């Protein structure tokens, strides 16, 4: 994906205000609650059979934070997302066989977590910029499929 | 398929939103037009500038239709039949556009409801909007 | 949402297929395992070689469940409740796998039915398989 | 997408037996009947309000043939689908705004038309090879989105 300087600024201005681990814990938690088949990939974490269990699980919190730190690193490499995410693409595609639609769903959960915690800053224009970058990260993660 | 718990989550949340529904749906439409500009093609006939009177008016129509759906959770196809005719037969709307709108509605609710937009309420609302979309894109009568 | 014409297309075609249903579903499973090899992960416990007795047996189970659905087109959620428990709650099957199977079932029917697999019959069957998938991937009871 | 020599042979062996215009007319016809929103792109063709009308329409037949000749050309360029389909990607994405899922649906209609007319040859292995090439063509047509 190509992002304009305006879009990149809308993204990075908000990102400087974001608690990356808290966004990550919420986004991954919401993924598992809203799209329950995604739990199949994370059985080792413990009981994921209720929203209550998912949202209190320590591994969901720590893994969510790890995912969002990885996303943050991506934001430093907006002109080379495919290269940045190549090793993770090999992992998620060749080893884990995650269907790429699920990458887009997790991106949408990050968007929802941002709206929840930063409503005044998460304007329609700023959302639009984030939709482009979450789509870009999903496309990069899916590259080994193509 | 919505569970009775999903139906209760939808009814309770919609009721809490109450008279803000039209305002929230207008915001959802503006979020859709902004984040997913290809959706504007269906609305060439109105002013789609952010904050426009035309978007406020359309947001009221859409909110009132969602109210009809919330009141008929056991039989959406009967309740939304005329609207399926509009969206499937007359306008031929690609289903991806509903995915775009539904996501933008959830983003709007997350922004306004905060902590009250729980993961469980979010899941029930996602199922509800998806069910409405399936009906509006079906040709059945 | 299926129209009454869709329901008639499904009933008439399923009836014509008759006792070949199990054989055709086994072929559909083999087409799925071959074209979409990631689906094999769910079937690690059986012999999935083409023509295997295990695939024949599973094809019979799936065909008989599709027969239950054809007999309950007005209320699939009630009729398929136990199978939703299996596929949504117990096995956590990603919905993409249903897209893969449904397509492979339609390919199988196109191969065996030829000209009798009309565009109209194809459309009704696509809607029917999609409706079944929506139910089997829902958590409602 | 990468195709093995075995897969390419399964594809091209069957293709030598195929009536390209007839497959094309059937595939596009089935797209319009099965996924009716796709009719929005082809209003100029005439009445598309029934299966009967769609399947008798001369423009659906001629356009279907054109689509399948384009697909045939692609089969000559399996190591460079992105380049081969670049101009058509610009058209379908930047000018027509066709959602890429629809490219995959049309690929699946070509698969169904092949099964209908060549059942003995359309074995599970040969289908598998075709699924890879229709996915590849869809990805190439969608490239301007990424
Ligand atoms: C924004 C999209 C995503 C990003 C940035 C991301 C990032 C990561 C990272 C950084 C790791 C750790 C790699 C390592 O241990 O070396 C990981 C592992 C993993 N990811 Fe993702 N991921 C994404 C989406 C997904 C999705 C959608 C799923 C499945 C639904 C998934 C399933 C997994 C699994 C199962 C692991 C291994 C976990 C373990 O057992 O330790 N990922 N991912
Ligand atoms: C939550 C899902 C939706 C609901 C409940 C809904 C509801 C409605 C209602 C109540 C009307 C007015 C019908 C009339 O005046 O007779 C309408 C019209 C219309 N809808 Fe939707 N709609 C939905 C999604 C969409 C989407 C996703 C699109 C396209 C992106 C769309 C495009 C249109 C258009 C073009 C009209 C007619 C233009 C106009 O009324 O001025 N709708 N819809
Ligand atoms: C047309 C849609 C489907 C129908 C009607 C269906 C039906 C069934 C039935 C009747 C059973 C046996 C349940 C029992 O013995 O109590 C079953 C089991 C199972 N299904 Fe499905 N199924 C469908 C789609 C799928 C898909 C797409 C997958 C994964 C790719 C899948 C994976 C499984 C597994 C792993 C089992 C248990 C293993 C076994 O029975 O040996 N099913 N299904
Ligand atoms: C296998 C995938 C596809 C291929 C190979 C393909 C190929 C083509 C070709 C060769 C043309 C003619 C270009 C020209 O006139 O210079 C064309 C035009 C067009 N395509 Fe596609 N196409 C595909 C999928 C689709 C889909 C899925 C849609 C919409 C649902 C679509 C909509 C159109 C439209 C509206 C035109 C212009 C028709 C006219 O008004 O003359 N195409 N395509």
């Amino acid at each position: 994906v190509h992002l304009t300087a305006a879009e990149k600024s809308a993204i990075l201005d908000l990102w400087g205000k974001v608690n990356v681990g808290e966004i990550g814990a919420e986004a991954l938690g919401r993924l598992l609650v809203v799209y329950p088949w995604t739990q199949r990939f994370f059985e080792k974490f413990g009981d994921l059979s209720s929203a209550s269990a998912i949202m209190s699980n320590a591994h969901v919190k720590s893994h969510g934070a790890k995912v969002l730190a990885s996303f943050s690193e991506g934001l430093k490499h907006l002109q080379d997302l495919k290269g940045t995410f190549a090793k993770l693409s090999e992992l998620h595609c060749d080893k884990l066989h995650v269907d790429p639609e699920n990458f887009r769903l997790l991106g949408n959960m990050i968007v929802i977590a941002l709206a929840h915690h930063h409503p005044s800053e998460f304007t329609p224009c700023t959302q639009a910029a984030f939709q482009k970058v979450t789509a870009g990260v999903a496309n990069a993660l899916a590259h080994k499929y193509h | 398929v919505l569970s009775a718990a999903d139906k209760n989550n939808v009814k309770t949340t919609w009721d809490k939103i109450g008279g803000h529904a039209a305002e929230y749906v207008a915001e959802g439409l503006t979020r859709m037009f902004t984040s997913f500009p290809t959706t504007k093609t269906y609305f060439h006939h109105i002013d789609v500038s952010p904050g426009s009177g035309d978007i406020k008016a359309h947001g009221k129509k859409v909110a009132d239709a969602l109210t009809t759906a919330v009141g008929h959770l056991d039989d959406l196809p009967t309740a939304l039949s005329t609207l399926s005719d509009v969206h499937a037969h007359k306008l031929r709307v690609d289903p991806v556009n509903f995915k775009f709108l539904n996501h933008c509605l959830l983003v709007t609710l997350a922004a306004h409801l905060g902590a009250d937009f729980t993961p469980s309420i979010h899941a029930s609302l996602d199922k509800f909007f998806a069910s409405v979309s399936t009906v509006l894109t079906s040709k059945y009568r």
